[PDB]
């Protein structure tokens, strides 16, 4: 099982995700725009009056 | 120092090689239609192109 | 008289390294386990948790 050549030696065995903090900015790209949609819109559409 | 960061993995064992070692058959995606999902058209340059 | 003569051969050859390292010599080659890996536990607190 080649794969299995490096998985252990992470104290955490995945890789990622005890880079999954820093990469959690990536996953929540598709919820980025959201945040855009919560606030800023909700901040636009007041100075936008 | 060992002890306070001891109490991890011991429990981190019921936690993956339960469930990503499942997940190539059940997804079609992982061998049998991502290989060609783009590939069913997104290579018609192999004659879209001449 | 026969073991006076093999101490720096047969003894000290061992006896120096045998509880330190031959005696756990089976022990030794899971060290390889601590100061790579759970010795970098207790550095775990810091190096992967401030990543």
């Amino acid at each position: 099982y080649v794969r299995g050549l490096l998985d252990e030696w992470w104290e955490q065995p995945a890789s990622t995700v005890v880079d999954w903090v820093t990469v959690d900015g990536q996953s929540v790209a598709a919820w980025q725009n959201h945040v855009k949609q919560l606030l800023a819109f909700y901040d636009k559409e007041s100075l936008r009056t | 120092v060992m002890a306070v960061k001891e109490e991890q993995y011991i429990q981190q064992y019921k936690k993956y090689e339960m469930l990503l070692n499942r997940v190539g058959y059940t997804p079609k995606i992982s061998h049998r239609e991502l290989v060609e999902m783009a590939e069913h058209r997104k290579e018609l340059d192999k004659m879209t192109k001449p | 008289c026969t073991h006076i003569q093999n101490l720096q051969q047969l003894l000290f050859a061992s006896s120096t390294t045998a509880q330190p390292i031959l005696t756990p010599w089976p022990l030794m080659k899971e060290l390889d386990e601590m100061g790579k890996i759970n010795s970098k536990l207790s550095t775990a607190v810091e190096e992967v948790t401030l990543e």
